[PDB]
Order: C-alpha cells, then sequence, then structure tokens
C-alpha cells in the first residue's frame, strides 16, 4: 500500500544521483591535474 | 564481337588500378535511385542501390558523367557512381513517370487539347536552395563534440581538456589533433556568393567577421589530408544545427550530465561563482536535447572518464580501420 | 527494499552494459 505513492523512487533516484557524482568530480578532479 | 570488353576490363582494372594510390576528394552521395535497373555507368558499373549517408570518394577523373566512390569501409568498394551534376538529372527523368506529372491537367484529357509539361516545372528553378547534391569532403570525417556547457567554462575548462587526454597519446598516427578557435557560425554549404577575398572595397562583409571563419576547411586541408581528424574548441561550438550541415558533415559525440539534477548538482563543484553562466547552463541542455536532438550518435555518457574512454575509443577505432 | 531496490538496479546493469554490442553488431 505504500509502494504505490513512490516512497522507493525518492531513494532509488538517491543511489544513481550519488553514484554518478564520484566518478564526475575525480574526472573533473583529475583533468586539472594533466596541465594545459 | 565486344569492343567495350577490351576498354571495360582495362576501365575496371583503371578504376582502382594500382589500388595503393590514396584516394582523392570525397564525393558523397545523398540521392537514393535503383543502381541495378537500368544497366549505365561506363564500365557497367554495377553498383547498389545509391543512397545518402555512405561517404564515397573520387579519384578516377575519366568522364564527368560518372565518378568513382570510396565508402568508408575496408577495401572501399569502387564503383562507378554518378556526378553531383548527373545526379540530379538521373532524378530528373522520373518526373514524368506518374501519367504525364506537372503543369498538365491530366484530368480526362483524351480529347482536343491535350496538355504536355513544358520546360518550366524542371530544375530550371530553385536558386534559393541550390546545393550539389554530392559533398565533397575530405580523409576521415573529423569527429565533432559537443556536450551542455558553454565552451571555456569551469566545467568545460578542465574536463573539456580530458575528453581527449588520452587520444593524446592513445591515438595518434591514424589520428591527429589541432586545436583552433573561431567562429564556424555564418556559411553551411553555400550562402555568400562574395566570400572573403578584399577588405579594400569599403564591403560591410569585410567590416564583418569573415575569412579567418570562413577558410577553415581551407587551410585544414593540410592536415585533412594527412588522413587525421580535427579536434578543436571554440566558443561557437555548443549545440546542433548550423554545424550539422557545415562545411563538414559532423560525428557527434555526446558527453552529456544524463540527468539534469546532476547537471546543477556538478555545477557547482568547486563552491560556487557559476555567475558567468547560470541560467544558460540549465538550458545549455535545454537548448539541445528537448527537442529532438537526432544526433550524438556516440553518447559518452556515464560517471566514468575510463568507461567514456572506451565509448569513444571503440567507435573511432573501427570508423579508422576502414581506410586502411 | 535493499532487495527490490538490488533486483531492480542491477538489472539494468546487463541492459545498459551488454548493449555496448548493440550499437557495433548491429
Amino acid at each position: 500500500k505504500a509502494k504505490a505513492r513512490g516512497d522507493f523512487q525518492k531513494l532509488r533516484e538517491k543511489q544513481q544521483l550519488e553514484e554518478d557524482l564520484k566518478g564526475y568530480l575525480d574526472w573533473i578532479t583529475q583533468a586539472e591535474d594533466i596541465d594545459p | 564481337e565486344s569492343a567495350r570488353r577490351e576498354v571495360e576490363s582495362q576501365a575496371q582494372q583503371q578504376l582502382e588500378r594500382a589500388k595503393h594510390k590514396p584516394v582523392a576528394f570525397a564525393v558523397r552521395t545523398n540521392v537514393s535511385y535503383c543502381g541495378v535497373l537500368d544497366e549505365e555507368c561506363p564500365v557497367q558499373g554495377s553498383g547498389v542501390n545509391f543512397e545518402a549517408k555512405d561517404f564515397l570518394h573520387i579519384k578516377e577523373k575519366y568522364s564527368n558523367d560518372w565518378w568513382i566512390g570510396r565508402l568508408v569501409k575496408e577495401g572501399g568498394d569502387i564503383a562507378f557512381i554518378p556526378s553531383p551534376q548527373r545526379l540530379e538529372s538521373i532524378r530528373l527523368k522520373q518526373e514524368q513517370k506518374a501519367r504525364r506529372s506537372g503543369n498538365p491537367s491530366s484530368l480526362s484529357d483524351i480529347g482536343n487539347r491535350r496538355s504536355p509539361p513544358p520546360s518550366l516545372a524542371k530544375q530550371k528553378q530553385k536558386q534559393a536552395e541550390h546545393v550539389p547534391p554530392y559533398d565533397v569532403v575530405p580523409s576521415m570525417r573529423p569527429v565533432v563534440l559537443v556536450g551542455p556547457s558553454l565552451k571555456g567554462y569551469e566545467v568545460t575548462d578542465m574536463m573539456q581538456k580530458a575528453l581527449f587526454d588520452f587520444l593524446k597519446h592513445r591515438f595518434d598516427g591514424r589520428i591527429s589533433i589541432t586545436r583552433v578557435t573561431a567562429d564556424l557560425s555564418l556559411a553551411k554549404r553555400s550562402v555568400l556568393n562574395n566570400p572573403g577575398k578584399r577588405t579594400i572595397i569599403e564591403r560591410s562583409s569585410a567590416r564583418s567577421s569573415i575569412a579567418e571563419v570562413q577558410s577553415e576547411i581551407e587551410r585544414i586541408f593540410e592536415l585533412a589530408k594527412s588522413l587525421q581528424l580535427v579536434v578543436l574548441d571554440a566558443d561557437t561550438i555548443n549545440h546542433p544545427a548550423q554545424l550539422a550541415k557545415t562545411s563538414l558533415a559532423p560525428i557527434i559525440v555526446f558527453v552529456k550530465v544524463s540527468s539534469p539534477k546532476v547537471l546543477q548538482r556538478l555545477i557547482r563543484s568547486r563552491g560556487k561563482s557559476q555567475m558567468k553562466h547560470l541560467t544558460v547552463q540549465m538550458m545549455a541542455y535545454d537548448k539541445l536535447v528537448q527537442c529532438p536532438p537526432e544526433s550524438f550518435d556516440v553518447i559518452l555518457d556515464e560517471n566514468q572518464l575510463e568507461d567514456a574512454c572506451e565509448h569513444l575509443a571503440e567507435y573511432l577505432e573501427v570508423y579508422w580501420r576502414a581506410t586502411h | 527494499d535493499a532487495e527490490s531496490l538490488t533486483s531492480a538496479q542491477k538489472e539494468e546493469e546487463e541492459e545498459k552494459e551488454r548493449k555496448k554490442l548493440a550499437r557495433t553488431a548491429s
């Protein structure tokens, strides 16, 4: 009865939003390290 | 008796001839029509049904009527492919196929006054969009790179360098880098009839930004003929269109942020000061993908530069094995 | 919740990765 409201979606969307951050940041982080 | 067999077999061993001879300026077929139905093309030219996409190259300057093609693939099958002027001519003859089409009032016109089509509905017109059906271009269509951002902005300055990064040490010999910054947003195939050549007649064109933004392909020929693509970053390479039909047909790789939620979540990487671009940064996605983008064949899309490495590298390597 | 999240998130792992051939083998 509580899965119909979509409360599971918020946690479901939280994992991917957190997962797709570290690789985005470290890619940005190491890009600065290669120097122009 | 076969007088052609002495010539066409000589022509057949003349088309590719020495094979190892480098193919010349490309001639890209764009109109689809049956090449097997009617037997033609000097050498009997049994080429497959013509179409767009296939990026062919001409080097056999035998006759203007039909040319030679080099489709991007290992071997580059050689067939007598119609000329840019002649391809629109082979499509011409089918205009009256369906009951004498055109100006004629064909409705129950069997009797007394008849109506054949005059020489007015054919290619005698349509000058505004008068474009050569074939696209002459050069070596290994360079691949263009577009992601949702403003080029020259925080996230780009670091990351936009890292898109090739490995490619500098990984993909060379086959590929090279020629970093240029210009405004390729004025001409696509043919718009201006008085292009850059004089700044002495007080023309408004010379007063505007022409010349350097015009002859990008002309100077890049020295590297385009070197069988190596172009890697560039400027202030105009930001979205589809314009470049989608510019002087170089694009292969687009998408450095996308995937979810718009992480677009704004990443947009503050080092604290704040997005003040150069905040709004235009969120619609930086919206100006390219909300409407059907119909592009970005190679979506460099993952939370990994290493997996985006394989996503980018796999396509180019196979696409470059073709010119071997 | 954890079991359903795993069975619904690791499921798309194949449908996203394995499609590496989908663009190529086509």
